[PDB]
């Protein structure tokens, strides 16, 4: 007889960054 | 124009709520309030508190939009 | 169960009960109509509402065949057996004879078949969607489901012929809660004190399940106030209202439970000088909440907004905290950088999560601390992050200003720098009313002095118009800086005196001398410079007039 199976791998976010100017 | 009215409502309210403990106390010692209707002395004492919301600086920055 | 069980929901309990039963009890009345009934429907709302309650009242009153199926149970480890469980479930529930199914927490088993990336889920959600519709799709049968997150389910199921009618069982109303409570003080034994109409007015956002936790809590005080067995205390327990004011003072909304506040204790007293803003803040919160047939009868909506600034230590934090103390509706504190994130909109989504548990929960007040931090300027900063700190004002704006119901959230901001506020924020609508709290004068100040004074002991001739007449430029903060310090040098009074004592009640008051030594480091915080800034805010408030 067959079978199933679960499966659950991971995710990939994005960040935001802040930058510093010299006028 | 919103704000003016919605103060104007809010005296109302209060003198109607005003009337009605008073009405209440001399009966524990029929009309709500003495007028349903906001009176023009409402508008009269509500005027005290309105601003405008934009300055004239962004007022001038929207007409030059326009303009361009 | 039965239907005197589930409460505050006359709409809903008709409409599943016709539904229900008159196809079930006149099926010759619909074919004489014509058309079939809906034969599925959908309930959604908050938790603890009584989705789930009323699924047991209709199993219960009904005749009919009635199966259940939780989400989960479906699934099974062998392959291509769930849809063999649902179509023996479908199965067994037609052969038999007419019959209700009812489908709890259908978000486990129907996902939107989009986002999903698994397989036997997108087969078991097409085995439902073929069993509902189809050739031989249902005779005789009706499916009920019920869900918390009714957004969570795919779009082509909820269409005619599989849900066709969507219940939608809310929050409840004044006079819902006060059914449910008699639905739920109909068993026990109350004193005649009680009194559950004034209690159903000050249960602001409890939503059915909180009302019973409410009163199982009252229970329990007053089990373990005559607990201190015979049938003599078994008998005349008797709840009394106290029980049930103490129980209402220590639960909050589960929907708030998240964000419940720590339990900081002032009262208006404490708050000196500023009588006609502390009146003002009482006819802005308590009159849309209390008297809303005044409202109605003249046909506007009331005023929601306001915004305290003036120099630091004025008092604005100390008017939030008498507000969220001494006030029924709900609580909201938030701080201003709080809510910020680093990644990507998930600033916007807290701050929406938080105005969706505020107008759950309404009435609600909901306090930013530090408006300028959050709500600067739009467009003048040249190197940002993307960007994000305007898309958290825009949010702010449309969330406080958009295609809402504008039931009740009561938005208080209190910020030193006006100047730095978007002027989006400062018109009427979602911030109608800016309220300047100057520096206390004589008559403030000294009031201040007795509000900080009035758990303290002095001498008796120590009067404080000297104290006030000699303080000019000093703020709340300065006094309270001025009492610490002699509060100080009276501990260290009290300190060598007991010293001295054991060396081989010393002192019980504040002296005139611990006051007077303790003035000589007494110091204006606001400078001349910030005091006429203010002033020219002000100015240039008025010169619009
Ligand atoms: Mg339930
Ligand atoms: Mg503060």
């Amino acid at each position: 007889a067959a079978a199933a199976a679960a499966a659950a791998a991971a995710a990939a976010a994005v960040a935001v960054a802040v930058a510093v100017a010299a006028a | 124009l919103l704000y003016i009215v919605q103060r104007a409502a809010k005296y109302a309210i209060k003198d109607s709520i005003e009337a009605h403990r008073q009405h209440e106390a001399e009966k524990e010692v029929p009309e709500v309030d003495p007028v349903p209707y906001i009176t023009k002395e409402h508008f009269a004492e509500a005027m005290k508190t309105a601003k405008r919301s934009v300055s004239d600086a962004e007022l001038r920055r929207y007409e030059a939009y326009s303009q361009q | 169960v039965g239907y005197d069980d589930i409460g505050g929901c006359r709409k809903q309990m008709a409409q599943i009960r016709e539904m229900v039963e008159l196809p079930l009890r006149h099926p010759q009345l619909f074919k004489a109509i014509g058309i079939k009934p809906p034969r599925g429907v959908l309930m959604y709302g908050p938790p603890g509402t009584g989705k789930t309650l009323m699924a047991r009242a209709v199993a219960n009153e009904t005749g009919a065949f009635f199966f259940l199926i939780n989400g989960p149970e479906v699934m099974s480890k062998m392959a291509g057996e769930s849809e063999s469980n649902l179509r023996k479930a479908f199965e067994e529930a037609e052969k038999n004879a007419p019959a209700i199914i009812f489908i709890d927490e259908i978000d486990s088993i129907a996902p939107k078949r989009d986002k999903t990336n698994g397989e036997v889920e997108r087969r078991v959600v097409s085995q439902l969607l073929t069993l509902m519709d189809g050739m031989k799709a249902r005779s005789n049968v009706v499916v009920i489901a019920a869900t918390n997150r009714p957004n969570s389910i795919d779009p082509a199921l909820r269409r005619f012929g599989r849900f066709d009618r969507e219940v939608d069982i809310g929050i409840p109303d004044a006079t819902g809660r006060l059914e449910v409570l008699r639905i739920h003080t109909k068993n026990m034994k109350l004193a005649d004190d009680v009194d559950l109409e004034a209690l159903a007015a000050e249960t602001h956002g409890y939503v059915g399940a909180d009302i019973a936790s409410l009163c199982s809590e009252a229970a329990m005080q007053q089990i373990r106030e005559k607990m201190d067995i015979d049938a003599e205390v078994l008998d005349s327990l008797g709840v009394t209202m106290d029980n049930f004011r103490f129980a209402l003072g220590n639960s909050n909304p589960s929907a708030l439970r998240e964000t419940v506040v720590e339990s900081v204790n002032v009262t208006w007293d404490d708050v000196g000088g500023l009588d006609e803003i502390k009146e003002e803040l009482k006819e802005t919160v308590e009159y849309p909440v209390l008297h809303p047939d005044q409202y109605t009868k003249f046909g506007l909506s009331p005023s929601k907004g306001v915004l305290f600034y003036g120099p630091p230590g004025t008092g604005k934090t100390l008017l939030a905290k008498a507000v969220a103390t001494e006030v029924s509706a709900n609580f909201i504190s938030v701080k201003g950088p709080e809510l910020l994130s680093m990644w990507y909109g998930e600033s916007e989504s807290n701050i929406r999560d938080i105005f969706d548990k505020a107008r759950a929960a309404a009435p609600t007040v909901v306090f930013l601390d530090e408006l300028d931090s959050i709500a600067k300027a739009r467009g003048g900063s040249l190197g940002d992050a993307g960007g994000a700190s305007d898309r958290v004002v825009n949010q702010l704006l449309t969330e406080m200003d958009g295609m809402n119901a504008k039931k009740n959230v009561f938005v208080i901001g209190a910020t030193n720098r006006p100047d730095q506020i978007d002027p989006a924020i400062l018109r009427p609508g979602r911030l109608d009313q800016l309220i300047y709290v100057p520096l206390p004068d004589e008559n403030a100040r000294l009031s201040i002095l007795n509000a900080q004074l009035r758990k303290t002991p002095l001498e008796p001739g120590l009067e404080l118009t000297a104290i006030a007449k000699a303080t000019q430029g000093f703020s709340g903060a300065d006094l309270l800086y001025i009492v610490q310090r002699a509060a100080k040098y009276a501990i260290k009074d009290s300190i060598e005196a007991h010293r001295q004592h054991e060396a081989e009640d010393p002192v019980p008051y504040i002296t005139k001398e611990h006051f007077a030594e303790a003035m000589k480091t007494a110091k204006r915080s606001v400078s001349d410079a910030e005091l006429r800034r203010y002033e020219a805010y002000s100015q240039q408030m008025k010169a619009s007039r």
